[PDB]
């Protein structure tokens, strides 16, 4: 079951006394007239704060349980009251799945590395809410389906737990020889009090129009008359981000598809610039790659531009292909092409007997095998100095302890995989202070009209309703702007048209009284607002649309001026 | 931490269907292949299927070729395998394996290296009982 | 299909002695070799990827070595907790990936 | 575990000591434990520089006619300005003028 | 009684309101050794 609150859950939100003072105040509250739940069990959320009314002379409420798991491993709250006196507690427990002589208190069987202790027909009150750590309760007990009236509850506890608090449950006396749960929400009210310090009336300022004039007003008695209280603010929906065609593409095929590649040692880098094109073009014909991207999958970096991209490539044995990796050792990875420790691109291999492989021989690729030192990342070294592995100076001539350090892969066709060539790709991506020239797509999407939408057009951000235009711009112009410079038309950049930007209703919002010492009914008025964009009797004005009272054919003497030559009674 | 969550095993007839779920969880799903292994009670490791990590190239061992299929659904980090024309000879643990990528550059075919990370399994058992 | 030939079946071995595991391929699978262990009613794990790459969280104690056709695990000092089921596997040529049928290592 | 052999007629370097040792730990939670204070005395019908558990000002100190509900300490004037205390010692209220 | 050292003994304190320096009265046989703080500048500052 479900029942309606009328004024309930309305508590003193701090010390600080205070005479008759219309004060106004925004904090944590129960709305007023609010769809509260009925219980007669069950683990109920919590998510900001807690009311908890109930009914009953006898005392079948036997405590609540709150915390974040309700089970044992994390520490939580434990509120109990026997015939004694309250008993908060905060520990480590272990509760049963069915918490409840005259031998009493089954509801855990563990109460471990506590942190607090503390010991000492009828409506029962409490407003529970859990704000930077400290866990309050109000609570007020006042004799008498709830009733109808305004209470407002006093502070009882003060604690300083810390305790997180996302489900809670409850606890009954059985029988073995009726209570309500609402949720608090940031509410504004102007709260009444008396000479005595207490609160005797209140307004919820987020429920009638009435009550939003009396908030601004600061009263409870309004006079007849108009008053403009808010505003109509007319929301977008969607976000459509605009953009044109793929410029140009990028000559990834003259570097995969090429006829040759180059010897690792002397390997080849096509620097590249300026070329749009989404980032998984490549893996297309997928299964035959090698792929090897670190750090960031090809999904993530295809919406993602580089100032440069690079692409080395050369040829080496299936062996080595492990070799080109962050952090590797060996004859090429030492010695012809390093990469270094912190790499941030890819590796994309493939095999290629079928190309550099013959029955001869293929003694066109080349690798270094002796060098006086292990490659600076990136680094290239082509020279062809005959390594000193002696003592004795070369000069220039191969002999002993004097070596060419070329050597050559041998390939053909009738090697094992781990010595055919391989044809090897290396992608780098840069990031610098020079614009990103080298990007994907952009996120595809349709465009929609006659609608108040979040719209982007290559860069140009706002808000508004696009419609079909009649202005005409040169053929070299995007967006239009009017007199005082702001835009007011763009151009598609996919279908080159001209649409207005105008922007979204929005208008003064009045409220319509005889007084509140005639009558609660009341008329609102939505200032230059067209009576179809508004969200019975509406009446439209060259001042707005007017909306809750009748347009009669008599005239007479003007009471409450409205504007345009309209006016407004209290009479039929 | 890396989770493999296996479900849809049970018992099947013979000439019957089944299909098999894995749920990932604990790294980026599509940024790995993934794979199926399959042991028979007291038998060694058998690979099954896999697909690498946008799905658009699956393999399948001679076994299952034809009877078998595999997919997965990225935006939920699941794996599935669909068996169709089940045999006594398909009655086993089946594991969902993420696929790791061998040291580096290791030239594999798709991006299926060697399993990385298994799932507990899900048995399927296929009797005329 | 590459066909992976694991010797010996069973291995009895005394704790903190020196463990060594076969795998020999029908065909080169170059570097394309990993080594699992398997316990009784757990999933495989990776020790050794790459013929020789140990897996993270491994052991110092787990080495593998090898290359083309032939390829071994050593264990350095077997402890209590490594008497498992070793599967070798081949990633070479997809598909099929291919397992060895698996060595038992045993308490002597 | 061995056992002192605790005499009487041990030298001072192996007679008993009982130690206590204090931790304060400070987290996210108020101090439960406390309690200071420094002060003299209370005056009235003066204009003094008064502080009332944190409330600092300037002022008269009179006696009141106001009654504070039984959880509140101080009260303010309309244009939020503090008017009335009530004194932590004493528990009296007093304005402020 | 005390307990042993091995098996020395936590009391853990909360909700008691009281100045610090209420302690190191009776002072001459002390060993009182508080490190980075004197007790006086403790007696005007709580913990949880
Ligand atoms: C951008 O690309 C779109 C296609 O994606 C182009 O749309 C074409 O527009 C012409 C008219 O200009 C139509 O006849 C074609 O049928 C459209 N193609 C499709 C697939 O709808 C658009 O013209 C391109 N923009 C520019 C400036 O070239
Ligand atoms: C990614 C892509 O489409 N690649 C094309 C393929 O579709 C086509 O079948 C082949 C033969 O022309 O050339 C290449
Ligand atoms: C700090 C303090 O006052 N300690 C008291 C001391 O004054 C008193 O003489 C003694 C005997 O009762 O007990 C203790
Ligand atoms: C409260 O809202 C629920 C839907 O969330 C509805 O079913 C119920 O009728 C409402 N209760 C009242 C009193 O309007
Ligand atoms: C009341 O409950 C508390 C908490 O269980 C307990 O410490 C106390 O002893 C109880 N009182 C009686 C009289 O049982
Ligand atoms: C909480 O209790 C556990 C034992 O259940 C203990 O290991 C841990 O040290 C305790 N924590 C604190 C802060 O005392
Ligand atoms: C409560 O949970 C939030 C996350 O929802 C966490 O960031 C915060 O630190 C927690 N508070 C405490 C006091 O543990
Ligand atoms: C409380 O207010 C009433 C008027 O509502 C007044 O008659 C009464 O004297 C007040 N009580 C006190 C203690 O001031
Ligand atoms: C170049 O690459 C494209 C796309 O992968 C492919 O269609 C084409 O066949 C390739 N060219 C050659 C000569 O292989
Ligand atoms: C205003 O209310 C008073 C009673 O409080 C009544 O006598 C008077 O007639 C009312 N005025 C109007 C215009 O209704
Ligand atoms: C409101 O818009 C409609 C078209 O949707 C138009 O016919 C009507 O005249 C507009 N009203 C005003 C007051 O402009
Ligand atoms: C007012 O009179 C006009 C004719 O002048 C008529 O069309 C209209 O319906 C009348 N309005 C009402 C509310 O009767």
């Amino acid at each position: 079951a479900y029942t309606n609150s009328f004024t309930r859950g309305v508590y003193y939100p701090d010390k600080v006394f205070r005479s008759s003072v219309l004060h106004s105040t925004q904090d944590l509250f129960l709305p007023f007239f609010s769809n509260v739940t009925w219980f007669h069990n069950p683990v109920l959320p919590f998510n900001d704060g807690v009311y908890f009314a109930s009914i009953e002379k006898s005392n079948i409420i036997r405590g609540w349980i709150f915390g974040t798991t309700l089970d044992s491993k994390t520490q939580s709250l434990l509120i109990v009251n026997n015939a004694t006196n309250v008993v908060i507690k905060v520990c480590e427990f272990q509760f049963c799945n069915d918490p409840f002589m005259e031998s009493e208190f089954r509801v855990y069987s563990s109460a471990n590395n506590c942190t607090f202790e503390y010991v000492s027909k009828n409506l029962r009150e409490f407003v529970f809410k859990n704000i930077d750590g400290y866990f309050k309760i109000y609570s007020k007990h006042t004799p008498i389906d709830l009733p109808q009236g305004f209470s407002a509850l006093e502070p009882l506890v003060d604690l300083p737990i810390g305790i997180n608090i996302t489900r809670f449950q409850t606890l009954l006396a059985l029988h073995r020889s009726a209570y309500y749960v609402g949720y608090l929400q940031p509410r504004t009210f102007l709260l009444k009090y008396n000479e005595n310090g207490t609160i005797t009336d209140a307004v919820d300022c987020a429920l009638d129009p009435l009550s939003e004039t009396k908030c601004t007003l600061k009263s409870f008695t309004v006079e007849k008359g108009i008053y403009q209280t808010s505003n109509f603010r007319v929301q977008p929906t969607e976000s459509i981000v605009r953009f044109p065609n793929i410029t140009n593409l990028c000559p990834f095929d003259e570097v995969f598809n090429a006829t040759r590649f180059a010897s690792v040692y002397a390997w080849n880098r096509k620097r590249i610039s300026n070329c749009v094109a989404d980032y998984s073009v490549l893996y297309n014909l997928a299964p035959f790659f090698t792929f090897k991207c670190y750090g960031v999958s090809p999904t993530k970096l295809n919406d993602l531009c580089f100032t440069n991209v690079y692409a080395d490539s050369f040829v080496i044995r299936g062996d080595e292909v492990r070799q080109i990796a962050p952090g590797q050792t060996g004859n090429i990875a030492d010695y012809n092409y390093k990469l270094p420790d912190d790499f941030t691109g890819c590796v994309i291999a493939w095999n290629s007997n079928k190309l550099d492989s013959k029955v001869s021989g293929n003694y066109n690729y080349l690798y270094r095998l002796f060098r006086k030192s292990n490659l600076k990342p990136f680094e290239r070294d082509i020279s062809t100095e005959i390594y000193q592995a002696g003592n004795k100076p070369c000069n220039g001539v191969a002999g002993f302890n004097c070596y060419f350090p070329l050597r050559s892969y041998s390939f053909r066709p009738t090697y094992g995989v781990g010595h055919q060539p391989y044809r090897v790709v290396v992608l780098s991506f840069e990031l610098l202070h020079a614009p990103a020239t080298v990007c994907g797509p952009k996120k595809s999407t349709n465009l929609v009209k006659n609608k108040c939408v979040n719209f982007n057009f290559n860069g140009l951000k706002g808000t508004g309703v696009l419609t079909e235009s009649n202005k005409k711009f040169l053929p070299f112009q995007q967006f239009g702007r009017d007199i005082a410079d702001t835009t007011d038309a763009v151009r598609d950049p996919q279908t080159l048209e001209i649409l207005d930007i105008t922007p979204c209703s929005f208008g003064g919002v009045s409220v319509i009284t005889p007084g509140t010492n005639t009558s609660n009914q009341v008329a609102v008025l939505y200032q230059g607002v067209n009576c179809t964009e508004v969200p019975s009797n509406v009446f439209q004005t060259r001042a707005g649309c007017l909306i809750g009272a009748e347009y009669v054919n008599n005239s007479y003497e003007c009471d409450i001026p409205i504007g345009a030559g309209i006016c407004a009674s209290y009479q039929t | 931490e890396v989770q493999l969550v296996e479900s849809g095993g049970g018992v099947v007839r013979p000439g019957g269907s089944l299909r098999l779920s894995c749920a990932a969880s604990g790294f980026t799903f599509d940024d790995y292949g993934m794979s199926w292994v399959r042991q028979a009670p007291g038998k060694g490791l058998e690979w099954v299927s896999g697909i690498n990590w946008n799905g658009g190239s699956t393999g399948y061992a001679d076994s299952v070729k034809g009877r078998f299929t595999i997919s997965r659904d990225n935006a939920k980090n699941s794996l599935y395998l669909q068996m169709n024309s089940l045999r006594a000879e398909d009655t086993a643990l089946y594991h969902c394996a993420r696929v790791g990528y061998c040291g580096g550059d290791c030239y594999s075919l798709s991006l299926a290296g060697f399993p990385d990370y298994w799932g507990q399994g899900t048995l399927v058992t296929v009797s005329s009982e | 299909e590459i066909v992976m030939t694991q010797s010996p079946a069973t291995l009895s071995v005394s704790p903190g002695e020196r463990a060594t595991l076969s795998c020999r391929a029908s065909q080169s699978v170059s570097y394309n070799l990993a080594w699992y262990q398997q316990k009784p009613g757990q999933a495989p794990r990776l020790l050794i990827y790459d013929a020789s790459t140990r897996a993270t969280g491994i052991p110092a104690r787990f080495s593998g070595s090898g290359s083309g056709t032939e390829f071994t695990l050593t264990i350095s000092s077997l402890q209590s907790e490594d008497f498992a089921v070793y599967y070798c596997q081949q990633y070479n040529n997809w598909p099929p990936y291919t397992f060895g049928q698996g060595t038992k290592l045993e308490i002597k």
